RNA sequence: CGUGAACCUUUACUAUAGCUUGGUAUUGAGAUUUGAUUAAUUAAUUAGGUUUCUAACUUAUAGAAAUAUGAGGAGAGUGCCAGGU
RNA sequence: UUUCCUGGGUAAAGGUCGUCUUCCCAGGGUUAGUCGGCCCCUAAGGCAAAGCUGAAAAGUGUAGUCGAUGGGAAACGGGUUAAUAUUCCCGUACCUCUUAUAGUUUCGAUGGAGUGACGCAUGAGGUUAACUACUGCUAGGCGAUGGUUGUCCUAGUUUAAGCAUUAAGGCGAUGAUCUUAAUAGGAAAAUCCGUUAAGAGAGCUAAGAUGUGAUGAUGAGUGCUAUUUAGGUAGCAUGAAAUGUAGGUAGUCAAGGUGCCAAGAAAUAGCUUCUAAGGUUAGGCUAUAAGGGACCGUACCGCAAACCGACACAGGUAGGUGGGAUGAAAAUUCUAAGGCGCGCGAGAGAAUCCACGUUAAGGAACUCUGCAAAAUACGUACGUAACUUCGGGAUAAGUACGACCUAAGCAAUUAGGUAGCAUAAAAAUGGUCCAAACGACUGUUUACCAAAAACACAGGUCUCUGCAAAUCUGUAAAGAGAAGUAUAGGGACUGACACCUGCCCGGUGCUAGUAAACGGCUAAGGUAGCCGGGUAAGUUCCGACGAAUGGUGUAACGAUUU
RNA sequence: UAAUAGAGGCGAUACCAGGGGAAGUGAACCAUCUAAGUACCCUGAGGAAAAGAAAUCAAAGAGAUUCCCUUAGUAGUGGCGA
């Protein structure tokens, strides 16, 4: 059955990259928060995935 | 022009026409320098929602760059060099080459053919083709494609088989009988084509098949009555109920007769009578 | 069952989008008689009715803008107040 | 994302064991001018100075700039390593440019124009990889057991890009290259305006074929040393054994040709060409010689124990290769190359559960129900009703034949002989008819209990809207509608087609009227139409409410109901 | 276009100022009210901020602004219900 995680990668990379959280108010809001709670990860760009 | 009809070999062919092309310069690709390569619309705003619905995906088709505004070519004759199908809209387009060598389309008028000369401007003789502003028209005539403010092309009648009868003159103003029925004050001042706009079988066809419709994309249409309360005023449909309430459109705005035009519009001034149910 | 929760409907109640009417600001200058009121038909104001000219204002074209030309018009549009839906 | 290769090891983990593993540890492994990106271009789309609109935050949106699954310069064969190759090597091509030399002349822009540039259905025709039909030709065998040194058997007989030669076919003489006069083009032009007076002009495109590439490489085999399960296998040498005919698939020619309407991307890239400001070796073109290749990905899995399903899971998983025999075919079955023998097994077979095979007599008597099974099935012929919109119904129904050998015959098939219980001998491959209900029919939906009579639908009717339209989303701007224009757009209703669709304006909607409005049938009381048979035995079935939330019929159709 | 000057963002899941501003509740319902300028959003800077030297308090004779103790659960307000 095809399901829920059909693994692109530009989408991956497009929709929530680190460009992409920058680009808006809430996406930097994120990254702030994220950075306050001491993430190892902050965007789905650690992934070295291009 | 013609219908041109089909022996009934599967359930769907029994009742489909189509027109018949043969007052058509046929064998014909547009001209490469008018046309360009467009998306399909499908009713979507910029926003992205649906502001128009039950428009989906049709035919491709290329767009041809028309010109209702004759204006900046008076006096300059040109000549029909072929007679187009156009498929962005119900008419024919001619394609002229005008004198000076660039080349334009037209909305095809009832009855030129290929190798006419059309003139337009003040000085053209009264002639099925020609664009003269309204001053110049006699009245008695059958115009189309009239323009509403100098300047700006024509905006009112275009669509295939129709034309405008001119009942008086007077002032600054000609009064118009427009196809919808209504008598309408056009500004004198404005051009206007002369004659009848030719493929007047367009509307005769019967279409067939659902498949055709939606070739000319057009998606289904729901009615209100197969609804859910929630989705439109009319749902409920518990065993085929009839709405229950007086007929409404899916916002609640009521539709057999209510009237919607503004009722202190702008251009109030210049509609004499409305037209008739 | 709980003076539970949510949804839906209606000629249940109460608000309100939106629509619509009036007044006013935007909003000027003319002409005319419909009047009321105040005194002596006359005179001073004022609501209107029928019309006019464009400079406010807004439609079309050219232009980045400025600006120009061709048409509408103190209307419309937009605020505020009030009356309906 | 190291799972790849080599070596070592078995705490755990592998549904068991384990010397083994995609497990663990150490080491090693991915070489690019020709591949895929990067790059120069644009589709949808995103951002977007200015302008405009909004408490803020922003929303719209022009000039622009980004955005591939698209369009654009260049390479093929063979070999080598324990693992990597169109990347290294051997042999052999091609495209870009930096400088210089020598035949030299109009170069120069984000600007203008052309090319770039396109659909579906569908034959037929020209050649062709693979493959078999046959023969030569090489290598081996010449067969524990009847015959088999010859119409014997087995295997092979291979080889590209590029260059050179030519040219099936298509488009062409209705004009495809060009040579000048005029220039309403917006930068102005010796190009494009392809618009017009001439009159000189048939070529363009193109698979394929041959040679070269190539006495090269490859090569079934044969030859030495080691190994050995006595079977072949590790290095290592050597070897055209036809670049034969016939048939011809899949491309390809072909973005072709012929027809149809639903009329079938853009490019500021590339190619070609044009002129301004500026230049007159400053450049550019035609050649030669020399060297300049960016940056990144490059292993392996990739129909699976390596991707996505919590798993080493009966799932999903793009595209190109698709052998041979049978056959019309990629069906069915068998089989080559190649890849595997499902990561708990072994004894006994009790009942029973589940999935199947066979059957005396009867043949739906079982059961809510011919549910499920059984059976029918192909090819070639004969023969096909009622009804009907004349298209269909229809493969209606029903009937005959099919092996092998010989002969006839282009072949289907015919005739004779012969064999069997069976002779479309396996498998795959429709059960049909009659009557009724509803729906016209293809189709679509309740992902995960409803695939239907529901929705969709062609068609028809009513109503709204004159274009800075109505309408929809927004406080707005703005956009959609629409680069559209009443033969149009939006909404409601009905639902192919045929006959009909009547009465009522009180009430409620809409602008006294309007019922193809909500609705009713005193405002007006509804117009048309809508026991018999079957069975021995039949609460089933068949025949004797209500008119545009539609009434009554209807060919054809249906994983529908009876 | 040129010239310098001051800003962009982060940090304090703290504080302050300005703008926007609920809902769960209580009133044994709820619509007034309450919760409450609460949460939260957004715009600003500072080390504090804001405010700050009376066209004021208020019937006492005081004298800028702010923060405490009292006045005081008082004066009033509230479908005079909470």
């Amino acid at each position: 059955m095809k399901r829920t995680y059909q693994p692109s990668r530009v989408k991956r990379n497009r929709k929530f990259g680190f460009r992409a959280r920058m680009k808006t108010k809430g996406g930097r809001l994120i990254l702030s928060r994220r950075r306050a709670k001491g993430r190892m990860k902050l965007t789905v760009s650690d992934e070295k995935k291009k | 022009m013609g219908i041109k009809t089909y022996k009934p070999k599967t359930s769907s062919l029994r009742y489909k026409t189509t027109l018949s092309f043969d007052d058509l310069s046929k064998g014909n690709d547009p001209l490469k320098s008018l046309t360009k390569g467009k998306k399909f619309k499908s009713g979507r705003d910029s926003s992205g929602r649906i502001s128009i619905r039950r428009r989906g995906g049709g035919h491709k088709r290329k767009y041809r760059l028309i010109d209702f505004n004759r204006r900046d070519k008076f006096s300059i004759p040109a000549r029909v060099a072929s007679i187009e199908y156009d498929p962005n809209r119900s008419a024919n387009i001619a394609l002229l080459v005008y004198k000076d060598g660039e080349k334009r389309y037209i909305i095809s008028p009832k009855g030129i053919k290929v190798g006419d000369v059309l003139e337009s401007g003040p000085n053209a003789p009264i002639k099925i083709g020609n664009a003269l502003p309204l001053e110049n028209i006699p009245i008695g005539r059958t115009v189309h494609n009239i323009e509403l403010n100098v300047g700006k092309g024509g905006q009112l009648i275009r669509s295939a088989g129709g034309y405008a009868m001119i009942l008086a003159s007077d002032g600054n103003y000609v009064t118009v009988k427009l196809s919808s029925g209504e008598m309408r004050l056009i500004f004198k001042k404005c051009i206007a084509t002369i004659g009848e706009i030719g493929n007047e079988d367009y509307a005769n066809i019967s279409i067939g098949k659902a498949g055709k419709s939606r070739w000319l994309g057009r998606r289904p249409k729901v009615r209100g009555v197969a609804m859910n309360p929630v989705d439109h005023p009319h749902g409920g449909g518990e065993g085929k109920t009839s709405g229950g309430r007086h007929p409404v459109s899916p916002w609640g705005q009521p539709t057999k007769g209510y009237k919607t035009r503004k009722k202190k519009r702008y251009s109030d001034k210049f509609i004499i009578k409305r037209r008739n149910k």
